């Protein structure tokens, strides 16, 4: 669990994709809570932060080096058995709760230049998002604006200086994937995101209210399914829960089919529902024992 | 489980006509999941309604579907020549999916006789030790027809095959061939070899014939 | 433009397996269900189960489930459809169809119509094995006459698998041709007919030969219909 340096190792996050040996069922994610209910459901479950454990015979590379794409060589190395752990353990959209970027707003991906690879977004500056049992989540829309702007400065950094950086509504055929989805306990936030975006940044005019309200259905876990993975819900008529979260980073995907070649397009959400996971785990790497 | 039947099996209209096209289902569809296709041959069967009622992308404005429960309608206000294909209807999601047997929109016209031909097997495959007869409906309608063989009148039976040709886009007619397949040995101890014909222009069965290594 | 290309047809024995591929372009392809359907000679359409390619996630049919199995790959924009133990009456056109874009207002799998559907894929399962056909003449006659006009054509029997394709005169005539479709007889072998009619005035005067190809086989055969000579 110590660390020192005076050794090199390369990393590729995109070869060495960790999630690829996290495929256990979904039964295993959640355990049986034994909180005391003392209105109640007969059970309860509480989710497991998501995490990687070296087995035998194997160690974790951790890299030290903040600032860091995921991919070549890292000088401040450690060893762990464990990644650290990953909360909420879904998040279709938006990344909550995870870690901000050292000074500087950052964004990764495996290929840029390949649309079909997921962007992965990570700030500097956390925006809070308050969600109540009333169905709606609250986002300051000037905080919002300013995290977009950031955002947009970068991709076009990444895309090129004289792109115009268009924010699009999700495209899917689940509401898994079109909502921004995700779990603040065992309770399932499904929040209607396109007021988040909905702009275009740095076309020929640029150099509503007060808080942005995102309409949310929530749905809570009473069982699931262990072979196939299917998860099993019924309305929260328990009563009113609250949660608040650090908006950490962001998933995107850009559009292929773009004729605008002064502009990108960005959509919220991964290629795949692991993205989120995969954001937090970049600078790992599993290795045989030396 | 689900079963749908549609009806009618064939819908014969002339461009500019109204069509009606029903569903039944056997079950109550009250998520209101209910799909229409359009299948022509050779082509990727096409969406026209979802959730009952919506009209898909691209399509025409003179189709619409309605209905509720039980019974589900699609109904195209003025059919135009591309129109003709089979329709499908189909129930969707919860694990729920199932298809209606089809229903065949095909073009109206004037009723016609088939031209009537015989082929006696050639000599070329008899060598072979093997004897086809086949018999040719030529340019028909309706598609409606019956052939039976006879061969020194006895009624054949499970040694014939038929084949249809799609609705021609010219004539609006069907052409139909019905092989009969027996053996050198059993064509030999016949001679009299008959099809017969019966189609809605004829006002009679029409028989073609011919005398065994005979003309 | 969205778009679903499925592979080549397929041919098959009886136990053994098939695996059929759907690639998707103009849009993006790990964020919409993929649905499996069958339609074989004659049947209804049959839906065998859908894949998720964004989670993996799948459902089969009740019918299907031990035969077949789901699979996809975003990189390669593909999903696929493996059916195992496959039996005769498996012989059918195998479609892959995209699900429908869900909006807020939608209930989940509102939208799990047949959106967008490929062209579909051929699949044979049959223990015959490649047969090229043999190619007889249709003589015409006053037994294939309608006054001025007579009936002459070519039967092209016991050939495996599909297709063969028909001409005449090396497509100088193609007025008045029907090539029927193909019949499978009983002995697993495919046959069809082609015939033409032609003025009965032109049977001394005009050649008719139907040219009759068929590239499973390598099989390429003219044959010269002639009025039997009587
Ligand atoms: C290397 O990792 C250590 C872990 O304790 C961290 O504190 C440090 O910032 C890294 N090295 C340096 C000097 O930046
Ligand atoms: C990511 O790391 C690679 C390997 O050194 C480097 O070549 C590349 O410039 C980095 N990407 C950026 C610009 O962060
Ligand atoms: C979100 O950020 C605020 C201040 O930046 C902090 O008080 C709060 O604890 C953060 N929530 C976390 C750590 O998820
Ligand atoms: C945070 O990062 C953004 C963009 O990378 C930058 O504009 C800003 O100055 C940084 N510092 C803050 C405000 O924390
Ligand atoms: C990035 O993607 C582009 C276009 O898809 C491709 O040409 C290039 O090879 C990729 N870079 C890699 C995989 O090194
Ligand atoms: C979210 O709640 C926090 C308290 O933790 C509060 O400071 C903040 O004003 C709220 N944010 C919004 C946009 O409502
Ligand atoms: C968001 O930022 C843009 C560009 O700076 C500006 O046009 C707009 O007024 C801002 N909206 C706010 C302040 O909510
Ligand atoms: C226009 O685009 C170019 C990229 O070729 C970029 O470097 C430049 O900053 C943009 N505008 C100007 C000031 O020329
Ligand atoms: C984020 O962290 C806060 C405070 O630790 C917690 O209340 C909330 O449940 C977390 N959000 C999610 C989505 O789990
Ligand atoms: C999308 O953004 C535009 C402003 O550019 C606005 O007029 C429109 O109503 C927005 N739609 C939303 C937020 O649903
Ligand atoms: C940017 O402004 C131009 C007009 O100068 C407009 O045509 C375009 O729609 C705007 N944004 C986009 C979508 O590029
Ligand atoms: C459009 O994009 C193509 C890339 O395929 C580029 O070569 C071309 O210069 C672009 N057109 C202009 C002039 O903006
Ligand atoms: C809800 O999402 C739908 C499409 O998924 C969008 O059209 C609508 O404007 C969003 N509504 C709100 C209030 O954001």
């Amino acid at each position: 669990e110590v660390v020192l340096v005076n050794v090199t190792e390369n990393f590729n996050w995109c070869k060495n994709d960790m999630v690829e040996q996290m495929h256990e069922d979904i039964c295993s994610l959640w355990d049986q809570s034994l909180k005391p209910c003392v209105a109640c459901p007969k059970v309860s479950f509480e989710p497991i932060p998501i995490h990687y454990c070296a087995p035998a015979g194997f160690a974790i590379l951790k890299c030290n080096n903040k600032t860091f794409n995921g991919t070549g060589p890292c000088t401040n190395v450690s060893t762990v058995q464990c990644t650290h752990g990953i909360r909420p353990v879904v998040s279709s959209q938006l990344l909550l709760n995870g870690s901000l970027a050292e000074e500087e707003v950052v964004i990764r991906s495996c290929n840029f230049t390949d649309n079909a690879k997921t962007i992965i977004v990570q700030l500097n500056t956390s925006v809070e998002i308050n969600c109540t049992g009333a169905g709606h989540c609250n986002i300051a829309r000037a905080k919002w604006n300013n995290t977009l702007k950031q955002i947009a400065s970068k991709l076009r950094e990444q895309f090129g200086n004289n792109k115009t950086i268009i924010f699009k509504q999700s495209s899917g055929g689940d509401p898994e994937i079109v909502t921004h989805w995700f779990n603040c306990g065992g309770e399932f936030f499904y929040c209607n995101s396109t007021q988040l975006f909905n702009s275009t940044w740095f076309n020929s005019t640029w150099s509503g209210s007060d808080t942005i309200t995102l309409p949310c259905r929530i749905k809570q876990i009473i069982n699931m399914w262990c072979k196939v993975g299917k998860m099993m819900y019924a309305p929260p008529i328990s009563g009113q829960i609250r949660c608040s979260s650090n908006i950490t980073g962001l998933l995107l995907t850009r559009d292929g089919g773009n004729s605008n070649n002064e502009s990108e397009i960005f959509r919220p959400g991964g290629g795949d529902m692991r993205d989120n996971w995969r954001s937090e785990l970049y600078k790992y790497k599993v290795v045989k024992i030396e | 489980e689900i079963v749908l039947t549609q009806s009618p099996g064939t819908l014969s209209l002339s461009p500019g006509e109204r069509a009606t096209f029903s569903c039944r289902s056997s079950h109550s569809i009250r998520s209101r999941r209910v799909a229409w296709y359009q299948h022509k041959p050779g082509q990727a069967p096409r969406l026209v309604i979802h959730g009952v009622s919506n009209r898909a992308s691209g399509i025409s404005d003179r189709f619409s579907g309605s209905g509720s429960g039980t019974d589900f309608t699609l109904t195209i206000t003025r059919v135009e020549p591309e129109d003709f294909a089979l329709y499908y209807c189909q129930v969707y999601g919860a694990s729920s999916y199932t298809f209606g047997q089809g229903t065949k929109l095909e073009r109206k016209r004037t009723v016609a006789a088939p031209s009537v031909f015989i082929f006696p097997p050639s000599d070329e495959q008899l060598k072979s030790g093997t004897a086809s007869v086949v018999c040719l409906l030529n340019n028909f309608y309706p598609r409606e027809a019956k052939v039976q063989w006879k061969v020194d009148n006895a009624l054949q039976s499970g040694n014939s095959q038929e084949s249809v040709t799609e609705q021609d886009s010219k004539d609006s007619t069907y052409s139909l061939s019905s092989t009969l397949t027996l053996s050198k040995a059993d064509y030999e101890k016949h001679k009299v070899y008959a099809c017969e014909v019966t189609h809605q222009g004829l006002r009679s069965p029409v028989t073609k014939s011919f005398n065994r290594g005979e003309c | 433009q969205v778009q679903l290309v499925q592979s080549g047809a397929e041919v098959k024995k009886p136990g053994a397996s098939v695996k059929v591929s759907c690639q998707a372009s103009g849009y993006r392809f790990s964020n919409f269900v993929i649905h499996w359907v069958r339609q074989a000679p004659g049947q209804r359409f049959e839906w065998m189960g859908w894949i998720n390619p964004y989670n993996g996630n799948k459902e089969f049919s009740a019918k299907f489930q031990d035969r077949v199995t789901f699979t996809a790959d975003t990189s390669a924009n593909t999903a696929y459809m493996e059916l195992r133990s496959l039996r005769s009456a498996d012989t059918a056109v195998y479609y892959c169809a995209r699900v429908g874009p869900y909006s807020w207002d939608d209930s989940p799998q509102d939208n799990y119509y047949m959106d967008v559907w490929g062209k579909g894929t051929t699949v044979i399962v049959s223990s015959a094995s490649t047969k090229g056909p043999s190619v007889f003449p249709l003589a015409p006659s006053s037994k294939s006459t309608s006054g001025g006009t007579a009936a002459l054509g070519c039967l092209v029997k016991d050939y495996f698998p599909e297709p063969v394709t028909v001409s005449w005169n090396s497509g100088a005539l193609t007025s008045g041709v029907h090539t029927f479709p193909a019949v499978l007889q009983s002995s697993g072998l495919y046959s069809l007919s082609s015939v033409v009619t032609v003025p009965s005035s032109s049977l001394g005067t005009q050649t008719y030969i139907c040219n009759v190809n068929h590239k499973p086989s390598n099989t390429k055969v003219d044959k010269k219909a002639e009025p039997k000579s009587c």
